[PDB]
């Protein structure tokens, strides 16, 4: 068709929208909607806002329709798509095939609910619901480290809420083996927020998070070794201790603080959760090992050779590097004890990093929905009317063969 | 509505008579248990289909059997907007049949919505509440279809004025 | 949001970002975006010949030649002037912004860039408004096929200017919800006596068109707007064009929001039935 | 693929198989003289229970229906109460027969008969409408 | 006097000789045996062996053996070895679910009605050390829902889904001897049809022989109760009810019947031998110093269909206490003398 | 008589005449327990459930044993699944997550009667059993037919015996009576178990 | 994992289940004399900033118990050091601290009584008591040439920040 398909990826925190073919979302807004809440008549249902415009509307309340990657309020979710389509994308829905996404383990019923809204409210001519993890893998094909397309791999998705280690085989997620890690972007901010409180004076209490989030996004990174790192910051503090300056909210004065240790301590809680979580202590490298060992023996190596990153919390400089080194130490040690208790073939561990990691899902969706094959695997409105909403329970995986 | 109360009375009494069910193993297939009014593989297990009509358009069809009862309803649809609202609302519920559990996924040809109450249902739930629910349902889908008609008209009037007032 | 916005947000947010970075003095990043707008409009924003210091914005309409036959080229030039360059292959109109030579008030060219589609339609309306204001009657009506199966007719009469929309409702039941809205438009004077007279004809075109190859069908609907001098004069003109060229998408937009609101009603009622049903359990 | 098409159960020698109307003129006679109760009891006589033609039965129903409509709302309770249990049960069967042919608001008064017929026969008579193998 | 054993249906029940223990099927594959202790009920046994839902239970009083039949087509005879019931398989030779089972009064045989449209009469053969069975087939055409033996342990009443109540001869000359004459007939060879009701509609949910066995009663889905008098050329008295169908019936005297069904409460019927007429005796479940002091939208003890009734003491000739179990998982014990005090207007016989 | 055995490994129709087995007249069917479990996994994926053929095999097998069955009249079974919810059943997985199984309960076992479903060549067990007995001792047929016994784990599916009998009759009626439904009631088929 | 010691030699002696590791010190105690350029007190001060964040620590050998003790003590030195205005006042308060009698294995108040063997008799009690005092002293004086930057009367905030953190969630206090 002359028109590109619409690609919409609704996440717990942010929703990425745009047109197929493009490399990046045309919009990236908070997954929130603001409404009046103080019976509905007239057009009260249309009186709302979404994204940034909704976060601080004086006389409107902010609601987050999605929790743990799953829609918890369909009324709100549906209104949210009204603006996603008519206000931002400005697409006449009847002329565009849409590609939506869903976290692994979304119930088949939820897909029927989605299809009911898209086909019966917006009358779309075609719909495809892809699982986020699988698009993330597709995205990794943009990397130089990969010369062969494949949808078999371990996806490490870390946003701001929780981190997921999702094993995937031939385009299908191995749900029975998924594991979750209680360490995400937010936790890295709180820890950094704690480190600052014990050292830097002058930070406006009401501006606590602000500064911490700023330090995390501007000066944080992952290091190879904590002592050799602390050692650096002490030997030549001049090169490693950076500075940050913010303005007092209620007095517009100017305050400055030294940004030191937290640069590498924040991201470190992935590999040493015990530093911040009293209830979780497994290093992210051990979770991945466990998940892969819990999977079919015959798919273990392919999984180790293709661990893919996805999400903002994986962007830290050297995240993959530290992960791959740690995973190769745990896996090689195991093979050591074995050989000794007696000679296994060395297992290749490879963490893949690419430029499109931040919004990997949307990018994978955008690239896949730009192909001719996307138009065959989609469920048309004609099949929705004849066979029913149950046809959206499954979406043929495509892109590799 | 001099004719509504009488109509709902006749319908209620018939349902009370029809919902006298019991568990029943299949005489046709070994180790199978099925609603007889659906498979109809044994004529002696099927009761006589009866209809209660209020007028030419509104009526209820009740088909009993030894272990199941099928109830079909022809809803009041005065005009086009009512026809499409009813058809949409009915489809809406049927799509959620698994949570409704006494709902048929499709209606009997000629009706808008059909229930399929089995002996398992009458074992677990007070059959008089199920009869109560079917009557309550018939009254409520008509009120909801009316509220829906009012809602659409009201919003259309505002939508037309907001556009027209801006010239 | 009741009324549809006229300006395209992707164009504005893309130009504003490139302009802000150009002024900060940052090295220009490459840009390549493809997107759409209502009714088959395709846009393209790119760097002509890879030169990242230039940002082009192009629009493609299948029916451009019809708008052109009614002064579209002249109107766009008056509006964009030097920004309007030769159209990029595949598109009908192209705007070129030099990141190395921007006006002092960039927030004014960005606004007009967001209205590219709107300006492409403007001429046909202004041309017939003008006729009306000059007593020139009997002039052949404009026929704009804004969609593969939808047409807009414009004609100027002695005291009134009429715009007729021939629209299709693919969904059989959308025709019925549409009638509800159209009936309210046809009685709009009961709320705004000075506003345009709206007429609605289901399945068949107004008699003046029963002789042309106009479309007839169960899913076709003809809506007529009667614009009066107070709407077509030089004072109201822009606002009036901003409303009338969005009407078709405004109507279909509201039918769809109507269905979404009915769904919340069904969710609440179905949810209530289930609570009553479950109270039948011990 | 051809052989699973025929329902062999249809010839199962272990299946189940089950084992001329009112006086048209007599009814008219009573109706013309305004003797409603008489017309009812006369129409509820010798029903086409064992007859095979779907026409004979529909003929009998028509007569019974014709009598029910001819009644005056306030004159229903009385007529019903002049029937023996077996009469009420047959009446009930006819009342359900009429429901299948709505018209001229006939169903409106039929709902009145159903109300009274039920008050006299109880839900039991409705039960006996459903259990019947040889019906009106 | 009501008690709830569970919330799901009690599929069926059976009391032991002393009425000191009751076996019930809690709507599943098992049979639970409850024993009273003080005024509480305690579960003493759990019989697991059936692969399907248990549809019938019967307890032979003198030999103290329990027999069960289920939708799995099997039947088991349970014997108490010390402190645990042991089952023994009985090939019923049916290919459809078993629906009901009853021990003959002489505890020499038991009958199983089933979906196979047949009745399986079972007896034990000591020479081969196992159970065998013969089939009474003709003219049964549908599922056999209910059974009840004549006191001579030869005549057998059966109610099936083909709308008939029948009396057969289950005479097995290999475990009993020539039966004395009966008003039902002289010739009683195995499988002989002695009697067949005339009704053309109404599944027969329950059947019962009177104490002396000269009268047989049954209830059908058509909301009617019937009584065939052998001492009157098998004439049949019928009584069409104004309420819902009854599913169970028993005699409490030679001319008194107690039935219960979908209305959820027990009702009394009386037979007028002279007029040959059945009459409604009234509902039996109506809403000292301790009594005066002490004294869902249902006004009945049971909150769902009563599916079984059985005499607890006083036999079918002069019953003083009977029991009811239902789809509401409850079991009620009714005292005939009390019901007589509370309702002076009550007859009986 | 004839022994129809089907386990987790494979299916065999072993005829036995007054004494021992006759390798000739003894055929195999390339469909059994393992295959049915595999098809159930495919059907559950087309339902929106993320099952892995190798990782959850044992879990789906247990679902098959507890919920699957053989439909008598397929055309009638599909109606129940399509128009009602009486076949829908919940099933808890080892982690506590609940899934809902319906039509797939009788759909998986159907492979035994329609091999092409799991894409295997041949005819269904029913049709295989028919052929076996037909091309055999014309003076032992009637004996064979009224003496068929099922054995093995993949033969305990509720309704299986009824389904076989229904097909053997359908095959007889035509492939040995040219559609003459007249002499049909004199055909004796009794399958043990 | 956390940082572990590597000074455990096959010839290394013991005091309870704590390794009696050689140190370079003038203070008195039963600590052997170290000839090499690094001793357990150095190793503990080096790894401190890291280890102090860990909640769990695998005891691979007796030297780790010695290392853990110094770590917990370095934390005790920071409480005091935190409140002083001179490298001089620090050294004088670091002396007093080292002399104060803290709890020892077997006594209530000493965290980890399940990991440290207590003195099997009065000789071990006094010897161990003295070895712990010697470690404290050397650690205390060696900690001031760190906590203070050439701008005397100033305890570096890059050492004062760990004062709120407790290694393994334990404290000698
Ligand atoms: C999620 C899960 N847990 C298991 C445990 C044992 C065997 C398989 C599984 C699976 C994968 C199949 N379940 C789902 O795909 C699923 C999806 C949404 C909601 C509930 C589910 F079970």
């Amino acid at each position: 068709g002359r028109l590109p398909a619409c690609v919409v990826d609704c996440g717990t925190g942010y929703t990425k929208l745009g047109y197929a073919g493009n490399t990046e979302p045309q919009f990236i807004i908070p997954s929130c909607i603001a409404i009046k809440e103080s019976v509905m008549k007239g057009v009260d249902d249309l009186d709302f806002f979404i994204g940034d415009e909704a976060i601080e509307k004086p006389t409107y309340a902010t609601k987050w329709p999605i929790r743990h990657g799953i829609v918890e309020d369909w009324d709100l979710m549906e209104r949210f798509m009204e603006q996603v389509i008519f206000k931002y994308l400005r697409a006449e829905p009847e002329d565009h095939y849409f590609l939506l996404t869903e976290p692994p383990l979304n119930t088949p019923e939820n897909r029927e609910y989605t299809a009911e809204i898209m086909f019966e409210s917006f009358n779309v001519p075609g719909l495809y619901i892809a699982v986020q993890a699988v698009l993330a893998l597709a995205a990794s094909w943009t990397s130089r480290q990969v010369g062969e397309r494949t949808l078999t791999g371990t996806v490490i998705d870390s946003g701001d809420g929780v981190t997921h280690v999702i094993p995937v085989a031939e385009g299908y997620v191995i749900g029975s083996c998924i594991k979750h890690i209680p360490i995400a972007g937010r936790d890295i901010t709180y820890f950094i927020q704690q480190l600052l409180r014990d050292r830097e004076v002058g930070i406006p209490p009401e501006q606590s998070l602000e500064t911490a989030k700023a330090v995390k996004e501007r000066y944080s990174y992952v290091c190879p070794d904590l002592v050799k790192e602390f050692n650096k910051y002490d030997t030549d503090g001049s090169k490693w201790i950076k500075q940050y300056t913010g303005i007092n909210a209620i007095s517009k004065k100017e305050f400055s603080i030294d940004v030191g240790y937290e640069r590498f301590l924040g991201p470190e809680i992935f590999f040493h959760p015990e530093f911040a979580n009293p209830d979780f202590t497994q290093p992210i490298s051990e979770v991945v090992d466990e998940v892969i060992q819990n999977c079919p023996i015959d798919v273990r190596r392919p999984l180790y050779k293709n661990i893919v990153l996805s999400g903002g919390s994986t962007m830290f400089r050297d995240f993959g590097r530290r992960l791959q080194r740690d995973l190769k130490r745990t896996v090689d040690a195991r093979l050591k004890l074995s050989e000794e208790l007696s000679k296994p073939k060395p297992i290749d561990v490879q963490v893949i990093t690419h430029h499109m990691q931040r919004y990997a899902v949307w990018f994978g969706g955008s690239m896949l929905a730009s192909t001719p094959e996307f138009y065959q695997v989609c469920h048309t409105k004609k099949d929705y009317e004849e066979i029913g909403p149950s046809i959206c329970r499954h979406n043929p995986v495509f892109g590799v063969m | 509505t001099a004719t509504l109360r009488p109509y709902l009375s006749a319908v209620r009494a018939t349902l009370q008579a029809a919902l006298c069910l019991e568990n029943f193993s299949s005489q046709v297939v070994e180790r199978h248990n099925k609603p007889e009014v659906e498979v109809r593989s044994s004529k002696e297990l099927l009761l006589q289909p009866v209809t209660i009509s209020r007028n030419e358009k509104e009526k209820v069809l009740i088909e009993g059997s030894i272990n199941s009862v099928r109830v079909s309803i022809a809803v009041k649809q005065a005009d086009e907007i009512e026809k499409i609202l009813c058809h949409k609302f009915m489809r809406f519920m049927m799509m959620r049949a698994e949570n409704f559990f006494i709902l048929r996924r499709k209606p009997v040809e000629g009706y808008d919505i059909s229930f399929l109450i089995t002996n398992f249902h009458t074992e677990q739930m007070y059959k008089h509440k199920l009869v109560d629910f079917v009557i309550h349902f018939m009254e409520e889908i008509d009120k909801e279809i009316s509220e829906m008609k009012l809602s659409v008209n009201a919003r259309a009037r505002i939508v037309a004025e907001e556009f027209l007032k801006n010239f | 949001m009741i009324l549809l916005e006229v300006n395209n947000r992707i164009i504005e947010e893309t130009l504003a970002l490139k302009f802000e970075n150009a002024a900060a003095g940052n090295k220009p990043e490459a840009v390549e975006v493809t997107f759409a707008d209502f009714d088959g409009v395709l846009y393209h924003i790119s760097n002509p010949n890879g030169d990242k210091t230039k940002v082009m914005v192009s629009i493609s309409l299948k029916f451009y030649k019809e708008l052109q036959a009614h002064g579209a080229d002249e109107l766009l030039k008056r509006v964009y002037g030097s920004y309007l360059v030769n159209p990029e292959s595949g598109y009908n109109v192209s705007l070129l912004y030099d990141l190395e030579n921007l006006p002092a008030s960039k927030d004014s060219i960005v606004h007009q860039a967001g209205m590219l589609k709107r300006n492409c339609f403007a001429s046909v309306f202004e041309k017939y408004f003008q006729f009306q204001e000059e007593g020139k009657e009997g002039e052949n009506r404009a026929v704009i096929h804004y969609r593969d199966d939808e047409t807009m007719y414009v004609e100027s009469k002695k005291d009134r200017v009429t715009v007729v929309f021939s629209t299709v409702f693919k969904d059989d039941d959308d025709v019925v919800i549409g009638k509800v809205f159209m009936q309210e438009f046809k009685e709009g004077r009961r709320a705004s006596h000075t506003a345009p007279q709206v007429l609605f004809s289901h399945r068949e075109p107004p008699l003046e068109l029963k002789d042309t190859d106009a479309a007839v069908g169960d899913n076709i609907g003809y809506i007529t707007f009667v614009l009066f001098p107070r709407h077509t004069n030089a004072s109201a003109r822009d606002n009036t064009i901003n409303l009338i060229h969005t009407f078709r998408d405004y109507l279909h937009y509201h039918i769809k929001c109507s269905k979404a609101y009915i769904h919340t009603r069904m969710r609440a009622k179905t949810s209530d039935f289930l609570k009553v049903l479950n109270r039948a359990r011990p | 693929a051809r052989f699973r098409k025929v329902d062999v159960g249809e010839y199962d020698e272990n299946k189940f198989v089950d084992e001329a109307g009112p006086d048209e003129g007599e009814v008219d006679s009573c109706l013309r003289q305004g003797n409603m109760t008489a017309a009812l009891q006369a129409a509820l006589k010798n029903p086409p229970i064992n007859t095979k033609s779907q026409a004979v039965k529909d003929r009998a129903g028509s007569i019974v229906l014709k009598v029910l409509i001819s009644f005056k709302a306030n004159d229903i309770e009385k007529a019903v109460q002049s029937l023996d249990k077996n009469g009420v049960d047959l009446l009930m069967k006819y009342i359900y027969k009429g429901f299948e042919s709505p018209s001229d608001n006939s169903s409106a008064v039929l709902l009145q008969w159903h109300e009274k017929a039920l008050a006299a026969g109880g839900v039991g008579s409705i039960v006996r409408v459903l259990t019947a193998r040889k019906t009106v | 006097a009501y008690h709830s054993f569970l919330v799901e249906p009690i599929s069926c029940h059976a009391w032991n000789k002393d009425r000191t223990q009751i076996a019930i099927c809690p709507n599943n594959h098992e049979v639970h045996i409850y024993e009273k202790s003080g005024n509480k009920w305690v579960q003493v046994h759990e019989l697991k062996e059936h692969n399907g839902q248990v549809t019938g239970i019967d307890w032979a009083p003198d030999s103290n053996r329990i027999v069960t039949c289920g939708t799995d087509r099997n039947a088991y005879v349970w014997t108490l070895k010390g402190r645990t019931w042991k089952p023994t398989l009985v090939i019923l030779r049916i290919n459809r679910a078993a629906r009901c089972v009853r021990w003959a009064p002489n505890e020499k045989k038991f009958a199983v009605g089933s979906g196979s449209r047949v009745i399986s009469i079972c007896y034990f053969e000591q020479e081969n050390d196992w159970w065998v069975c013969k089939h009474i087939k003709k003219p049964i055409r549908s599922t056999v829902l209910s059974l009840d033996w004549h006191p001579n342990s030869v005549l057998l009443a059966a109610g099936s889904c083909d709308f008939k109540c029948r009396i057969f001869s289950a005479y097995i000359k290999e475990v009993e001897e020539r039966p004395a004459p009966t008003p039902w007939g002289s010739k009683m060879p195995f499988g002989e049809l002695m009697f067949e009701s005339s009704s053309s509609c109404g599944w027969v949910h329950g059947v019962c022989f009177s104490a002396n066995g000269s009268r047989v009663a049954w209830v059908s889905h058509d909301s009617t109760v019937c009584l065939a008098d052998a001492d009157k050329k098998m004439a049949v008295a019928t009584l069409a009810s104004e309420t819902l169908p009854l599913l169970a019936v028993t005699f409490i005297t030679e001319s008194s019947l107690v039935a219960a069904g979908h209305d959820c409460f027990p009702v009394l019927f009386t037979y007028d031998s002279a007029a040959g007429k059945l009459s409604f005796g009234g509902r039996l479940d109506v809403p000292t110093a301790r009594e005066r002091f002490q004294n869902a939208g249902l006004d009945s003890l049971h909150k769902n269909s009563v599916s079984q009734i059985s005499v607890l003491s006083g036999g079918k000739a002069k019953c003083s206490q009977f029991c009811t179990t239902g789809m509401d998982g409850g079991m009620s014990i009714w005292d005939v003398r009390s019901l007589e005090s509370a309702l002076k207007d009550l007859k009986i016989v | 008589g004839v022994v129809v055995d089907s386990g987790d490994g494979v299916t065999h129709i072993c005829p036995v005449y007054e004494g021992f087995s006759l390798p000739h007249l003894t055929r195999r069917l390339d469909i059994a327990g393992r295959d049915i479990t595999r098809y159930l996994i495919k059907l559950l994926l087309l339902r929106g459930y993320a099952f892995n053929h190798s990782a959850d095999f044992e879990t789906v097998r247990m679902i098959k044993e507890k919920l699957c069955y053989v439909g008598y009249n397929i055309e009638q079974e599909q109606k129940l699944a399509l128009e009602t919810t009486v076949l829908v059943e919940s099933y808890t997985l080892p982690d506590g997550r609940i899934i809902k199984v319906g039509g797939e309960r009788f759909e998986a076992p159907e492979a035994l009667f329609q091999p092409h479903l799991i894409n295997v060549e041949g005819v269904g067990v029913a049709e295989l059993l028919f052929n076996t007995i037909q091309a055999a001792d014309i003076d032992t047929r009637s004996e064979f037919y009224k003496h068929i016994v099922l054995s093995g784990g993949s033969t305990m599916y509720p309704g299986l015996p009824s389904r076989l009998e229904r097909e053997l009759k359908q095959l007889y009626l035509e492939r040995v009576l040219k559609g003459d439904v007249e002499k049909l009631s004199k055909f004796k088929i009794r399958i043990e178990d | 994992p956390a940082y572990h010691s590597s000074l455990m030699d096959p010839d290394t002696k013991l005091i309870g289940n704590m390794a009696l590791l050689p140190i370079r010190s003038q203070f008195k105690g039963p600590a052997p004399r170290e000839t090499k350029d690094t001793d357990i007190v150095d190793e503990a001060i080096y790894y401190f900033k890291a280890n102090v964040f860990f909640k769990n620590y695998e005891i691979k050998n007796e030297a780790d118990r010695t290392l853990i003790y110094i770590t917990l003590y370095i934390s005790e030195c920071l409480k005091k050091l935190q409140k002083c205005n001179s490298k001089s006042q620090g050294e004088k308060e670091m002396y007093t601290l080292g002399i104060t009698n803290f709890p020892i294995p077997g006594e209530p108040g000493f965290p980890l009584n399940a990991i440290y063997a207590k003195p099997a008799n009065k000789q071990e009690d006094e010897v161990m008591r003295a070895y712990l005092q010697q470690l404290r002293q050397e650690t205390g004086l060696r900690l001031c040439e760190k906590v203070f930057d050439p701008q005397n009367d100033k305890p570096s905030k890059w050492w004062t920040c760990f004062v709120k953190r407790q290694f393994m969630n334990k404290s000698l206090s």
